[PDB]
């Protein structure tokens, strides 16, 4: 009668359908622990994420709703693919946990970052990453949380983006970015509390690319004031026109910082960190550097877009319209707009999403 | 046009939202 068995994985208990066998842990984050499993019906490995009592408070609820809604919309080879959504509880009153089942990838990007990548692999991985982002951007979705723990790869050299809990739909209203633990990849506009467009995500690609080359985090900060200082030290105090856009108190503190000059991008990414220079006229160290100097730009109105990035010669060698000009996700009549509902109401919203589609 | 890579080795061989809540 009972279609669920309950595995123990350290602290947390997974109660999952019988079809998913031999669960084992593969990763973790703010939302708990992720397991690999064998799906006896599809006869392949999958990934299984558990959201426990996500309706328990505001920030967990908004994050879960966004995840469910957007996992159902996305459809692209470089976005993690949704496979199943279920909950073991049988009614709304009893509802506790949501389980998301996804295709299984071999590792997240933190593993790749320590090793030395040649130019072919470095540019191909970024291209795939940019294609994933363009797909989100082609329906107005801004991810806001790109970072290496949110990108996964397979040993066949494919790459997929995941974790849309912070993703935002389109709108002309300011939305404060939710708190997160790993903040090293946030763009200046997010740090400083300014309005922002989709190429906040491009700044994050900039940090990731710098890391794949440095094998070290570009802007490590205990604090936000710490983090801003790392940015200006390395890139330089921004132009006075960029200072006007700031609110007064944020403005006074940023203008009172010591005026750093910033280093060149040759001084920031010398040939030594880059592999042997290809004979291919586009996969140069000088081209990867050029692309970095256009992504790692403090003032977003001066910063390259995802589309221009895909046309850049370091990336452009792999260009295929079936990947970079693919059909968008279909964003339903639901606003992921950081509104507030109460505990009782979030519970219904999240339950309906699990049971409907 | 160069062939896309098909293999990638994964193992080596060798409280506060913005900078305004702190001030
Ligand atoms: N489908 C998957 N395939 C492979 N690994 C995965 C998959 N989903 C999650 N992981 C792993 O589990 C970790 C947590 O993933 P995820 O939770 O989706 O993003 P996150 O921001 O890094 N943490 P979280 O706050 O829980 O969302 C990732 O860094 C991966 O190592």
């Amino acid at each position: 009668d009972n279609n669920f068995y309950s595995v123990e994985i350290g602290d947390s208990t997974f109660t999952v359908l019988k079809r998913y066998q031999n669960l084992k842990p593969i990763g973790s984050g703010a939302q708990g622990i992720v397991c690999a499993a064998y799906d006896a019906i599809l006869e392949r490995n999958v990934a299984i994420k558990k959201l426990s009592r996500p309706f328990q408070n505001q920030t967990h609820a908004k994050r879960a709703y966004r995840e469910l809604v957007l996992m159902k919309c996305v459809n692209h080879k470089n976005i993690i693919g949704l496979l199943n959504v279920f909950t073991p509880q049988k009614s709304l009153e009893e509802f506790q946990d949501v389980y998301i089942v996804m295709e299984l990838m071999d590792a997240n990007l933190c593993q790749v970052i320590q090793m030395e990548l040649d130019h072919e692999r470095m540019s191909y991985l970024l291209y795939q990453m940019l294609c994933g982002i363009k797909h989100l951007h082609s329906a107005g979705i801004i991810h806001r949380d790109l970072k290496p723990s949110n990108i996964v790869v397979k040993s066949d050299c494919t790459l997929k983006i995941l974790d849309f809990g912070l993703a935002r739909t389109a709108g002309t209203s300011f939305m404060m970015t939710p708190y997160v633990v790993t903040r090293y990849y946030r763009a200046p506009e997010v740090i400083l509390g300014m309005g922002y467009k989709e190429n906040v995500d491009l700044w994050s690609v900039g940090c990731i690319m710098g890391e794949m080359v440095c094998h070290k985090i570009l802007f490590p900060g205990r604090d936000y004031i710490d983090q801003w200082n790392k940015v200006i030290e390395q890139l330089g105090t921004p132009c006075p026109e960029f200072m006007k856009k700031l609110q007064p108190t944020v403005r006074t503190y940023v203008e009172n910082r010591p005026k750093y000059a910033g280093y060149s991008f040759e001084k920031l990414f010398p040939d030594v960190l880059f592999p042997a220079d290809s004979e291919h006229n586009k996969l140069k160290a000088s081209q990867a550097r050029d692309l970095l100097s256009k992504m790692l730009v403090i003032d977003a109105s001066k910063r390259i877009s995802v589309d221009e990035a895909l046309q850049h010669p370091y990336i452009n060698v792999w260009y295929d319209p079936s990947e970079a000009e693919a059909p968008p996700p279909k964003i339903p009549d639901k606003q992921l707009d950081e509104r507030e509902h109460t505990i009782e109401e979030w519970k219904e919203l999240i339950y309906k999403e699990v049971m409907d589609l | 046009r160069p062939k896309r890579p098909t293999t990638l080795n994964l193992f080596p061989q060798v409280s506060i939202c913005l900078s305004d809540e702190l001030p």
